[PDB]
Order: C-alpha cells, then sequence, then structure tokens
RNA sequence: UUAAGUUAGAAAGGGCGCACGGUGGAUGCCUUGGCACUAGGAGCCGAUGAAGGACGGGACGAACACCGAUAUGCUUCGGG
RNA sequence: GACCGAUAGUGAACCAGUACCGUGAGGGAAAGGUGAAAAGCACCCCGGAAGGGGAGUGAAAGAGAUCCUGAAACCGUGUGCC
RNA sequence: AACAGUGGUAGGAGAGCGUUCUAAGGGCUGUGAAGCCAGACCGGAAGGACUGGUGGAGCGCUUAGAAGUGAGAAUGCCGGUAUGAGUAGCGAAAGAGGGGUGAGAAUCCCCUCCACCGAAUGCCUAAGGUUUCCUGAGGAAGGCUCGUCCGCUCAGGGUUAGU
C-alpha cells in the first residue's frame, strides 16, 4: 500500500518530487504528517542513489529531482548537494536518513503538522 | 423523506449523548512545564525527547 | 373605543398551564397542549372518582376472601351467614379486621358459620 | 470570592462554543488553559480570553490567588442572530443564521 | 469458607420540580403622529414663465430644511 | 371627540411614496421610548479589538446607546426526587 | 319546608363573568400605580383576592352608560423561535516548500520550482456598469472557510484632444 494524499497520480508524484527537492535544499521542512510520512521512503530511495554515486545512480536521481539551486553562493544544484554533501554525511548510515517530529494541528483546517529532517 | 414529526427536546438531547469533544491526549513537557500533546514538540519551549528542536 | 386584547388571553392562558405542571416536556410548556392534557384529566379524574369506589370494594372483597378461607370459609359463605346473623358491618370494616384484628375477625366469621351450620 | 468575565455577542455559533466550554467546566485554572490551547477547535481561542480576563479580575480587582482558582460556573448564552440569506436553485432563498455567543466564566478560589 | 435465597446502589445520558440567566419583543405606561368633525377664513396658480423638478449655495463631508451665482440669504417698514 | 395609541391610528409618529421590487404603467415596506439633566462611564485591570471586571456619575447602570417595562416560544447552567 | 327533577348535537330561552372607554360618587398610589414573575388562597363556572419579588407612574371600587368586548384551529396575517442538524452544501481547475508580515496565516506579500489557457483563460474595444481605478489606513458586516487580504470599510487622489 502507499498513500494517495487526495491527488491523482500525476499531482502526486510532482508534489512528492518538490517535497523530496525541498528536504535535499532545506535539510528541514514543515508539512502535513501524512505527506511527511510518504516522504520518507522517496527521499531516503534518492540519498541511496547518492551513496552509490555512480553516474547510473546520479541519471535515475535527475529523473526525479527538481532543477532547484542548493546553494546560490556556491551555484550548486540540488542533484548536486545530494551527490556531495547528502551522500557524504550518510557514508557510514545505513537507513533512517530522516526523522518525522509531530507538531500539533495547524489552525486554518485542523491538519496535523510535521517537521521532517535530514538526520 | 421528510420529519414525520418533529423531534422532541428529549430525543435531541439524547441523540447529543455521544456528540462531545474529548480532552486532549496531553502530558507535562519535562522540560518546560506546560502541557504538550503527548508525541508531539512542545509549543511552548521547542523541546522534544530531551532537545531543543 | 377600541378595546385591546390586552391581559386577560396571558392570565387564562397562563392558569391553565401552571394546572399542567408536572406533566410530561410540551404538556407543560406549550398552551395548546398543556390545554389539551388539562381537560383529559378532568374527564379521567371523574371517571376515576368512580372507578376509585369500584377499586377500594374490589379490595376489600379480596381481603375478606382470604380471611374467610384461612377460617374456612369462602367470601360467598361468610358474606350469606353475616346477613343471616343480621352483622351489617361492611366490607371496609370486614377487610380493615382482617388485617389489623383478626381474632375479631374470626369471631364475626365464628358468627357466620353458625347461620350457615343451622 | 467570585470573579467573572463575560464575551458577549461573540461571532461564534453557542452549540459550537459549548462542546468547548463542557471540557472546561469545573477545572482548576491552569489545567483549563491548558485544555484551550490544545484543544483544536474555534471556540478554543475566544474561550480562553474570557477565562484569562476572569483570572485578571481575580487577582487585579479582587485580590485572590491566581494558582488557588477554579472554574466555578461556566456557560453560553445565546447572542443575537445576524439572519443572512442564501441563494439555492430554482430563485428560492434560504435563510442563513449567522448566531452569536454571550461566553461566561466565573472563578472562584478552591 | 461453601450453598441457596433476598435486596440495595449505579447515571453515559435522560425525565419532573425548583433556582438563576440568555434570547425575544408581548404587555403596561407614554406620545412626537394620525382619524373624524365643528366654527370662521380662503377656494385658484401660469408667457410679468406656473405646478413640479434638476443642479447648486455654508468655515466645516453626505443628508434634511432654507435659499438661488445678491444662493445657510439682500433692502425696507413694523414687532421684539 | 364615552376616536387610535406604535401589528393600532394615515401607506408613512422615524429623512416614506423612501428602501426594495418591476422594461414600464405600477406595487410598496420595516423602523417610536437612556436619563430630570449627558452628569454619555476620568482612571486602573485582561484583551489586537470586540467585550468585560473594578472605579466614578446617577434615585436607579440588571437606565451604558434598536439603552422604560421586558411575557411566551426557544436556548442554557446548577440540582431535590426519579 | 315538602315533593319532584337536573345526559345532550343543531337550536330556542335565562342568569352571569371579564375587557376598553364615559358619567357621577367615593377611593388608592413615590411610605411605590399599571404591567410583569411566583405561591400551598377564595368563588358553582366565566373568574377574583392576598403576600412577596420586579417595576417606576399611574390605577381601582360602586352604580349606570357605550362598545373595535373575550381566539386554539380559517393550507388565516405579521413577528419571533424551534425541528430536521452540527446534517446537506461550501458552485468545473495544481500546487509545493522557503522567507516575510502580524495578536493570529493552508488561504495576504515575496522567492523558487511545478502546473493550466494560448482563434484564449492573451491584447484592444462596444453596449452596459458608474468610481468598482490609484495610494495610505482598516477588519464589525459582505467574502459560502480563513484573512494581516479584497471589486468590502475609511480617508485622500486620479480622467488633459483643432486632428
Ligand atoms: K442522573
Ligand atoms: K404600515
Ligand atoms: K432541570
Ligand atoms: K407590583
Ligand atoms: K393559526
Ligand atoms: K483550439
Ligand atoms: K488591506
Ligand atoms: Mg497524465
Ligand atoms: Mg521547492
Ligand atoms: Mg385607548
Ligand atoms: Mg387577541
Ligand atoms: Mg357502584
Ligand atoms: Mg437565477
Ligand atoms: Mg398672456
Ligand atoms: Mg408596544
Ligand atoms: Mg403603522
Ligand atoms: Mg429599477
Ligand atoms: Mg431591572
Ligand atoms: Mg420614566
Ligand atoms: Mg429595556
Ligand atoms: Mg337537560
Ligand atoms: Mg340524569
Ligand atoms: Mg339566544
Ligand atoms: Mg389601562
Ligand atoms: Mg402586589
Ligand atoms: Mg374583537
Ligand atoms: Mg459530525
Ligand atoms: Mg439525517
Ligand atoms: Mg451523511
Ligand atoms: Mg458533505
Ligand atoms: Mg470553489
Ligand atoms: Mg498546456
Ligand atoms: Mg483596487
Ligand atoms: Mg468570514
Ligand atoms: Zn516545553
Amino acid at each position: 500500500s502507499y498513500r494517495k494524499l487526495g491527488r491523482t497520480s500525476a499531482q502526486r508524484k510532482a508534489m512528492l518530487r518538490d517535497l523530496t527537492t525541498d528536504l535535499i535544499i532545506n535539510e528541514r521542512i514543515e508539512t502535513t504528517e501524512t505527506r511527511a510520512k510518504e516522504l520518507r521512503s522517496v527521499v531516503e530511495k534518492m540519498i541511496t542513489l547518492g551513496k552509490r554515486g555512480d553516474l547510473h545512480a546520479r541519471r535515475q536521481a535527475a529523473a526525479y529531482i527538481r532543477n532547484e539551486v542548493a546553494n546560490e553562493e556556491n551555484n550548486q544544484d540540488a542533484l548536486q548537494k545530494l551527490f556531495s554533501d547528502i551522500a557524504t554525511r550518510y557514508e557510514e548510515r545505513q537507513g533512517g536518513y530522516t526523522r518525522i517530529m509531530k507538531l500539533g494541528p495547524r489552525r486554518g483546517d485542523g491538519a496535523p503538522m510535521a517537521i521532517i529532517e535530514l538526520v | 423523506a421528510v420529519p414525520f414529526r418533529r423531534t422532541s427536546k428529549m430525543k435531541k438531547r439524547l441523540r447529543r449523548t455521544h456528540f462531545k469533544l474529548n480532552v486532549p491526549g496531553m502530558t507535562e513537557c519535562p522540560s518546560c512545564g506546560e502541557m504538550k500533546l503527548s508525541h508531539r514538540v512542545c509549543k511552548a519551549c521547542g523541546s522534544y525527547n530531551g532537545k531543543d528542536i | 373605543p377600541r378595546v385591546k386584547g390586552g391581559t386577560v388571553t396571558r392570565k387564562r392562558r397562563k392558569k391553565v398551564l401552571k394546572l399542567a405542571k408536572g406533566y410530561f416536556g410540551s404538556k407543560h410548556t406549550l398552551y395548546k397542549v398543556a390545554n389539551q392534557q388539562v381537560m383529559k384529566s378532568g374527564n379521567y379524574a371523574f371517571r376515576d372518582r368512580r372507578q376509585k369506589k369500584r377499586d377500594f370494594r374490589k379490595l376489600w372483597i379480596t381481603r375478606i376472601n382470604a380471611a374467610a378461607r384461612m377460617n374456612g370459609l369462602s367470601y360467598s359463605r361468610l358474606m350469606h351467614g353475616l346477613k343471616l346473623s343480621g352483622i351489617e358491618v361492611n366490607r371496609k370494616m370486614l377487610a380493615d379486621l382482617a388485617v389489623n384484628d383478626l381474632t375479631a375477625f374470626n369471631q364475626l366469621a365464628d358468627a357466620a358459620k353458625a347461620q350457615l351450620n343451622k | 470570592m467570585q470573579a467573572k468575565a463575560v464575551a458577549r455577542t461573540v461571532r461564534i455559533a453557542p452549540r459550537k462554543a459549548r462542546l468547548v466550554m463542557d471540557l472546561i467546566r469545573g477545572k482548576q485554572v491552569g489545567e483549563a488553559v491548558s485544555i484551550l490551547n490544545l484543544t483544536p477547535r474555534a471556540a478554543s481561542p475566544i474561550i480562553e480570553k474570557v477565562l484569562k480576563s476572569a483570572i485578571a479580575n481575580a487577582e487585579h480587582n479582587y485580590e485572590m490567588d491566581a494558582n488557588n482558582l477554579v472554574i466555578s460556573q461556566a456557560f453560553v448564552d445565546e447572542g443575537p442572530t445576524l439572519k443572512r440569506f442564501r441563494p439555492r436553485a430554482m430563485g428560492r432563498a434560504s435563510q442563513i443564521n449567522k448566531r452569536t455567543s454571550h461566553i461566561t466564566i466565573v472563578v472562584s478560589e478552591k
């Protein structure tokens, strides 16, 4: 099983890709708890490609990650950060690259929010 | 389909027995001492599991 | 000159509502249904003042029958025997003795048996 | 001794305010503020302000210790209704009652 | 202790009573306005531009009332 | 005036032939009451405000602005009996 | 006193209760009128007192007079408020995160990427609307949620022709 998150197949993929790149860039995002729970598996699978490091793994990641600037100073893309900084940080760690922390409901819709961050 | 008879005050009240809020699943924060939701970050001090978030 | 509706309506309706105190839900609250119930209560009260006299006589007879049968008589024979003896003590009083002073009741039952055994 | 606060003609339906009030009625004021803070309902912030106002009245006006306070009375009365109309199909209008609440809290010393 | 028997009490909520409020605008009291008349007056205004309007006029926004580029008033004669 | 007294009396006691409705002719509402006097609540407190609790004014503020009285439906809080 | 009688629709007859106003007489009332609320009182009924609370200025009683004189029903009229019910609904559509502002932010601003229209969902311009335009301030109501925002509220501003 996997969550649908109230979106069509394409909308959901697009959202998970957006969130995946957001977490790579920011290292810590706030979203709905259920979005965060789906994002764990997707992001950790991207980090696995990063840790592999080979061209084939990079092109697989490039099919998923958005073309967004990670570091404006260095002119580093999100894909480049994944294969440089993130992959290096989690060289010795075997899985569990993210953690979710629950924040409680937001005002407008009572939606249970969460921080998801790189460990 | 429409109500054949109006609902009495009694029956309305009987129906609303279960239409009720529960008390939040709350515990004392070990950092700051304010109540927080269990398994959630404390909104007051930003702590969780003895760590500032 | 114009006569406004005024206070007479409220006063009349409120008296009906006070007679409907203790009635269930809307029957103590709303004039129309309270009125109907107070009226119905009148019919019932009149009927039941009559039925009360039937129900107590029924109760006394049942108790006399029980006491009579402890003395080896049915109610039917006891009352026949009391009538023959010329004892005119009524069922309320006989049932009172049956409960309160059964020895006195037994004497009256013995008096009845004396006439029956003639 | 008692200290009262009232928020009159708050734009929230009485039934919805009463749901939250039923959680805090009888409670110690500290516990009540915690419940309201962690109850995700529209009435919670409104009721919280009335409670804190009653506590402030208790401290300032009557010289009562805020740590010893209990909610002795708590109730929502109906305020005046704002009548609105929603256009329905077939050129019919249907009434919308935008209801208001009077929210009373009374705090007393335990 | 075991057996058999009996009977309490319970309130998620509810019913009746009572107390205290809210809503709502009945009722009473009140009258700025009406209704019907009586007595007397007056029964027509207009090309010397009427009735009725529009637009304007004030130290101050709009509106009312008043006024008409002499505009929130001008002259004169009386009153006070 | 052995006429009305705010659902009455004019449609209109109130900025009403208005608002509103209708292409138009035309149809056509609702809406009176602080107090004797504004003396219309300085100041303090909670609150972003609204609103409130004190304080003050007043004979009265539960007369604090659709502010005399304030019924009923209806909505609540408490609990004596069930 | 005695004797007899006293179910009742249509309907006939009689005796009364209460309401507003008037006349006359006699009273009550700021030491608290009417109204309103409550009560375990009184009368054969309609009904009438008494006591307390609220109320804050009017009102009974007696006799007679006059009537807009009594409501529970008219799919009655007007107003208020219920029930259904925290129910149906919230009106075609892609957003996500970061930063900001703020008492408060899914909803306002900015940024990034994503997505949609593209013989239009672009640009111009009629009719029609009539200030909705711009700037600053605002958040009661309107906005089907929210709101710091707005075609909304308050200020001030803005439309230039011989062609
Ligand atoms: K109970
Ligand atoms: K009218
Ligand atoms: K009760
Ligand atoms: K009185
Ligand atoms: K009717
Ligand atoms: K096309
Ligand atoms: K704004
Ligand atoms: Mg597709
Ligand atoms: Mg992104
Ligand atoms: Mg009159
Ligand atoms: Mg009437
Ligand atoms: Mg008989
Ligand atoms: Mg239509
Ligand atoms: Mg001529
Ligand atoms: Mg009136
Ligand atoms: Mg009228
Ligand atoms: Mg028109
Ligand atoms: Mg009062
Ligand atoms: Mg007065
Ligand atoms: Mg009043
Ligand atoms: Mg007869
Ligand atoms: Mg008979
Ligand atoms: Mg007749
Ligand atoms: Mg009168
Ligand atoms: Mg009295
Ligand atoms: Mg009549
Ligand atoms: Mg529900
Ligand atoms: Mg249903
Ligand atoms: Mg359903
Ligand atoms: Mg639904
Ligand atoms: Mg929509
Ligand atoms: Mg396309
Ligand atoms: Mg604009
Ligand atoms: Mg809104
Ligand atoms: Zn904490």
